[PDB]
């Protein structure tokens, strides 16, 4: 069984922990408890592969650097109610890059509480559209509650990681 | 600030602030979990190295523990600590009654409680019959791998490297491979009845079922030796739970004894460093030798206490 070391980063309050304990273990946490570092295991199936995911929960503010050399795959989360989480993104896109020396760099865009359509700041096409100029990055609209595009975050970072 | 990694048996971790350094509690660090009133009452912090588990109380330091590790291995066992580092662990309360268990309803405190339990079984450490065992190995097929498709598991699914996660590890070689089929019988069954739930939380409440009437469930597991009546030494296993106590040999985790509170009494020995063993009706004694001997009888009257 292949392990997969994966990472999920943004600012503070984008639904990191709420997405990565939906996938993990199928709840939806609602009380806001900040972050310091947490990590889950699961196994999935990818491809008619069995895997073993490792995934690192971090902190909305920060050791950054160590998470980006040993990390795989790095799933970058804003809230679409939130523009700033979502101006925070392109400083982690690029330190990712330069950790890395490369950017081939297995990479999701997330826009999280797509279930909180009213309280929309960030629209879609603005979200597609910076996933353009990332080299043609994924990007998935998500919601940790509806359980919308909750899992297809990790499966595609898995696909990433092995071609 | 200050920090600490509180493992559970999967080999996730949760890190903590500690706000009070190495003086922080066990009850502190529990309130820094995510864990609600509900889900904290039936799990506590343990520490724990390669070769020794300790379950430690609400008032006790756990990074103190982990600092005065090497002389708490040299006055409980007889093991080198240079190969044994502890780790914090969130750990089932080996108190925790079977009848208060049956009640949860939480989805979190199931999942915790069922790793916990999976990890027990694949160790070898839950000791039962065939066909329970290849109960439990079915549903944790529903539960890792997903509904059952004849295309993906009908044939050469179950190969070691699928089998290692699914059945205790003292029988994957000479036991598990002649089980497929029934494995993969009641994996179907499971997927195909739509009377039963296919929640999450549902499948692995359905596994703890299965491993509440397992003797050896929830215990405490202490480390100890025996002589057989001509003297040889034969490492054990000592189980202590809520049900009683109960013997495994070290080697191969089988079963060699397994006694029921108000149907076996115990005596700490003079020196600390054995009890002994009286069991009704069957009419015979073995003394345990380990320097635990003081942990365990302290724990069996407490469980033995908590029985009405
Ligand atoms: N409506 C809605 N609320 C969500 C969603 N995802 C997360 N939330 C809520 O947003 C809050 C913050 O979520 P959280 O997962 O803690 O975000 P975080 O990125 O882990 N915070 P930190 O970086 O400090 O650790 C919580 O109250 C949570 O319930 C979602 O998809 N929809
Ligand atoms: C003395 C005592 C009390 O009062 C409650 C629980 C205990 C648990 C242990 C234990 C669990 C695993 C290893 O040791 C020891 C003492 C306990
Ligand atoms: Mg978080």
């Amino acid at each position: 069984m292949r392990e997969y070391k994966l990472v999920v980063l943004g600012s503070g309050g984008v639904g990191k922990s709420a997405l990565t304990v939906q996938f993990v273990q199928g709840i939806f946490v609602e009380k806001y408890d900040p972050t310091i570092e947490d990590s889950y295991r699961k196994q999935v199936e990818v491809d008619a592969q069995q895997c073993m995911l490792e995934i690192l929960d971090t902190a909305g503010t920060q050791m950054r650097d160590l998470y980006m050399k040993n990390g795989q795959g790095f799933a970058l989360v804003y809230s679409i109610t939130a523009q700033s989480t979502f101006n925070d993104l392109q400083d982690l896109r690029e330190q990712i890059l330069r950790v890395k020396d490369t950017d081939d760099v297995p990479m999701i865009l997330v826009g999280n509480k797509c279930d909180l359509e009213d309280e929309r700041v960030v629209g879609k096409e603005q979200g597609q559209n910076l996933a353009r100029q990332w080299n043609n990055c994924a990007f998935l609209e998500s919601s940790a509650k509806s359980k919308i595009n909750v899992n297809e975050i990790f499966y595609d970072l898995v696909r990433q990681i092995n071609r | 600030y200050e920090k600490v990694r509180i493992y559970r048996m999967d080999g996730s971790y949760r890190s903590v602030e500690l706000k009070h350094g190495n003086n922080t509690t066990v009850q502190q660090i529990m309130e820094g979990m995510r864990l609600s009133q509900e889900t904290q009452q039936y799990f506590t912090i343990w520490i724990c190295s390669e070769n020794l588990s300790l379950q430690l109380k609400p008032y006790h330091k756990p990074l103190q523990h982990v600092r005065d590790w090497p002389e708490i291995l040299a006055e409980l066992t007889n093991l080198d600590p240079q190969r044994e580092t502890p780790q914090l662990f969130l750990r089932r309360d080996v108190r925790l009654p079977l009848e208060v268990e049956k009640q949860i309803e939480d989805p979190l405190a199931i999942l915790i409680l069922f790793d916990e339990a999976r990890y027990n079984l694949l160790k070898g450490f839950y000791t039962a019959p065939d066909a329970k065992l290849i109960t439990l190995a079915s549903l944790l097929l529903q539960i890792v791998y997903g509904n059952y498709e004849s295309k993906k598991h009908k044939q050469g699914f179950l190969n070691e490297e699928n089998l290692k996660s699914i059945v205790p590890v003292t029988k994957l070689k000479s036991k598990a491979p002649h089980w497929t089929n029934r494995i993969l019988h009641e994996y179907k069954n499971l997927s195909t009845s739509e009377g039963v739930s296919k929640e999450m939380h549902h499948l692995q409440r359905m596994f703890l079922q299965n491993c509440w009437e397992i003797p050896t469930y929830g215990a405490a597991f202490f480390t100890g030796q025996i002589f057989t009546k001509n003297h040889k030494v034969i490492p054990v296993y000592v189980g202590v739970n809520i049900k009683g106590l109960h013997l495994l040999n070290m080697e191969t985790k089988a079963l060699l004894i397994s006694l029921k509170y108000g149907c076996f009494m115990w005596q700490l020995g003079d020196t600390d460093t054995c009890f002994q063993i009286h069991s009704m009706e069957n009419k015979m004694s073995f003394i345990v030798h380990t320097k635990q001997a003081g942990l365990v009888v302290k724990l069996l009257m407490k469980l033995n206490g908590q029985l009405m």
